[PDB]
RNA sequence: CAAUGGUAGGAGAGCGUUCUAAGGGCGUUGAAGCAUGAUCGUAAGGACAUGUGGAGCGCUUAGAAGUGAGAAUGCCGGUGU
RNA sequence: GCAGUAAAUGUGGAGCCGUAGCGAAAGCGAGUCUGAAUAGGGCGUUUAGUAUUUGGUCGUAGACCCGAAACCAGGUGAUCU
RNA sequence: GACGACAUUAGACGAAUCAUCUGGAAAGAUGAAUCAAAGAAGGUAAUAAUCCUGUAGUCGAAAAUGUUGUCUCUCUUGAGUGGAUCCUGAGUACGACGGAGCACGUGAAAUUCCGUCGGAAUCUGGGAGGACCAUCUCCUAAGGCUAAAUACUCUCUAGUGACCGAUAGUGAACCAGUACCGUGAGGGAAAGGUGAAAAGCACCCCGGAAGGGGAGUGAAAUAGAACCUGAAACCGUGUGCUU
């Protein structure tokens, strides 16, 4: 049947213009007292995922 | 070409591969899956995404974001594809559609600038960005925004 | 272009004009070779069908204790290794056909025509005014025309009498001038069109 | 064990937990054994504290 | 002029079995099977002759698959020690 | 869907994908987001796509075959004990 | 009830071929014809459009049915305008508690149902528009009936299949849910093919018989009833070369 799509990943990565998936940061949620203000703006970001982890998700965001 | 001497276009088709019949096709024993573990097994593998029990890379990442369940997103044309139309004729949305130009005409039409009119033509859509204002007057012409 | 109209007893009459976009094109035998495929898959009617282990009469008991006698361990007496078990990956009902583009589709019809009209096959006969179902004056018609043993009889819009006289004739096959299919003109090896037809097929695919 | 003027009867449903763990229960009606006026004759029937509430006559 | 051991494995070219479409053929002046033979191709395999056999079957091109067995203490049937 | 022979095929333009992207979004647009910034950086902008189909994979299906210890529902049985 | 109309549960008619060759027999081969609204198909001593049953086409019911045109027949009020009053579905809506249902896991949780307690308005009214309200828009609950498009095939009728050909295809082509097994629920097989025609071997010989060997039937009897073809494992009898 339709092949369906992990619908907790669709929340969490925008589809960009070369194919590529642009992902939130981690480390982002509390504990900010043990994190540096350097890591804390570099952190309000976001990256791409990296194309070891798009070979194994390539499927569970075809419809994105 | 004669039904008795047809031939296929060169390439075009392929015979498949069948799996598990002798050692000389190079997939024999055991079909090309390898010795043992899940992979080795029917219905075997391994769900997608997952990491043998390692946190998965989607739980990790967090959420953001929500969706506007209402957005005017307009099907959009271009400068230069205005220059399909003609000299001091009027471009609408329905002509946009007519000429073909626009299919779904989504929550309406929007006049993004990017090339040239070699022309000199009133238009009439539904909005504009500056760009493509300022180009649809240099060479005269209005834009009643409907 | 221009190709002679006959009578049906073969004596020249006027002249018509075909275009050669529609009777003059090359041929691409990659898309005729596609459209001939299709429909011969088309035809197909997929009512196979066999039995697995689970459609397979009774068989649900464990035919003796798994360890302890010495023979090998078996599940049920309708497994696939079993004389009198369920097949494994057979035969489904299903279908076999498929699709191609439009254009694609009417490529094909022209360049069956085309080809046809290359090998000098293609018949233009004025009309045909058979008045009666009579087989031997169809053959006669025919062997007057000089056609070969197969040939394909193309009518204006349906003609019951030239249909019921053709029936027979082992080798003909009588076709309105929308019913055209590929399959039916590359078998063929000679055509016969009535003019009036000629202008339909002109105008429809082209 | 129907209530003889409504029909108010029991159902089932679930017996959940804090957990949210289910165990299936059933739901029963307030039905009362009085006497009534049926068929002309009384007779003694079930029925449920809220066709008592207002309306029968005992 | 250089290269050619090879297992898990990737790639390519192919040989065969049944059926279908078309074309062209063979068949009681003996088909398919079966048996024998000292024959042909690089291989999967292909012919030819002679016997038994008493009616169907090849070849070319292309399509589809219940397509290839030596092992599963495999299943069924025969026959051994 | 309708017509047609359980064919081709004809018709049917709801839809779908592409011609624009960026942003959580409002929005803006060959840019946009962040930012006080006209700075820097992220993602974009140099048109090529789309329909059907052969082949390779993957998902959902029992999904290469065989094989448990076992679980649950409805029935049969105190002629042995 | 009373008249018709096609269709369906028997059926009827239905074109056109002869000769030679090989053969046990031709439908084959060869030559010369013919019909076709019929060259679908199955038979026939081999492979048949013209031999047979049929096919295209046409025709056809005493009756007993579905079906349908009508004729009856049986039923029977259609509007506007005011609008002062009146009426418009109660233990109901709805709320609380517990549950269930909504794609929606109690959640901001609409919309909706069940059990348990409460419990309304009557147009100057009531419900809905996903907490929600105010305003707007739509609707008018708590009584009832309703064909079509839609799902399925134990059957029956006609037909189709790049579906299977006897370890396959039904478990079952064959007196099969039967041998058989079980106390019982239940489980559950194996087994088609002589030839064209039975022409199924008159008599004789050995033998008690089973068998056999002649003769005869037949194209063929290593086609003789366990009967078409008859592989391999396996068992024998000879021997050329070896030990």
């Amino acid at each position: 049947p339709k092949m369906k799509t992990h619908r907790g990943a669709a929340k969490r990565v925008k589809r960009t213009a070369s194919g590529q998936l642009k992902r939130s940061r981690a480390f982002t949620s509390h504990l900010f007292a043990n994190k540096s203000t350097k890591q804390k703006r570099q952190l309000r970001k976001a990256r791409l995922v990296s194309k070891s982890d798009m070979k194994r998700v390539k499927q569970l965001l075809a419809y994105k | 070409m004669k039904l008795h001497e047809l031939k296929p276009a060169e390439g075009s088709r392929k015979e498949r591969n069948r799996v598990g019949r002798g050692v000389a096709t190079g997939n024999g024993k055991t079909s090309g899956r390898g010795h043992k573990g899940q992979k080795a097994r029917s219905g075997g593998g391994v769900r997608p995404g997952f990491e043998g029990g390692q946190l998965p890379l989607f739980r990790r990442l967090p959420k953001r974001g929500f969706t506007n369940i209402n957005r005017k997103e307009y099907a959009i044309v271009n400068l230069d594809q205005l220059n399909k139309f003609e000299d001091g004729t009027e471009v609408t949305p329905a002509l946009l559609v007519e000429s073909g130009v626009v299919k779904n005409e989504k929550s309406g039409i929007k006049i993004l600038g990017n090339g040239s009119l070699d022309k000199k033509l009133t238009v009439k859509a539904h909005k504009f960005s500056a760009s493509a204002a300022e180009a649809i007057d240099a060479k005269g012409g209005a834009h009643e925004v409907i | 272009a221009n190709y002679d109209v006959l009578k049906l007893d073969g004596t020249k009459s006027g002249s018509i004009e075909l275009s050669d976009a529609v009777f003059g094109i090359e041929p691409n035998n990659s898309v005729l070779f596609e459209a001939i495929n299709l429909q011969r898959a088309s035809l197909r009617q997929g009512t196979h069908a066999v039995k697995n282990r689970s459609a397979v009469s009774g068989g649900g008991r464990k035919p003796w204790k798994q360890k302890g006698t010495g023979r090998a361990r078996q599940g049920t007496i309708r497994a696939p290794q079993w004389r009198g078990g369920g097949i494994v990956f057979g035969p489904t009902p299903r279908s076999y056909a498929y699709k191609m583009p439009k254009k694609m589709r009417r490529l094909a019809l022209r360049s069956a025509l085309s080809f046809k009209a290359q090998e000098n096959g293609l018949t233009v006969v004025d009309a045909f005014n058979f008045e009666a179902p009579k087989t031997k004056e169809f053959k006669n018609v025919l062997s007057t025309l000089e056609q070969p043993k197969k040939v394909l009889v193309v009518t204006e819009n349906e003609d019951v009498n030239v249909e019921l006289s053709a029936r027979n004739i082992p080798g003909v096959q009588v076709t309105t001038a929308q019913g055209l299919n590929v399959l039916d003109i590359t078998n063929a090896d000679s055509l016969v069109i009535t003019e009036a037809a000629a202008k339909k097929v002109e105008e429809v695919l082209g | 064990k129907q209530c003889f003027v409504t029909g108010r009867k029991a159902s089932t449903g679930n017996r959940r937990s804090h957990a949210l763990n289910s165990t299936k229960r059933r739901w029963n009606a307030n039905l009362q054994k009085v006497r009534i006026l049926v068929d002309g004759k009384p007779k003694k029937v079930w029925v449920s504290a809220r066709a008592l509430k207002s309306g029968k006559v005992t």
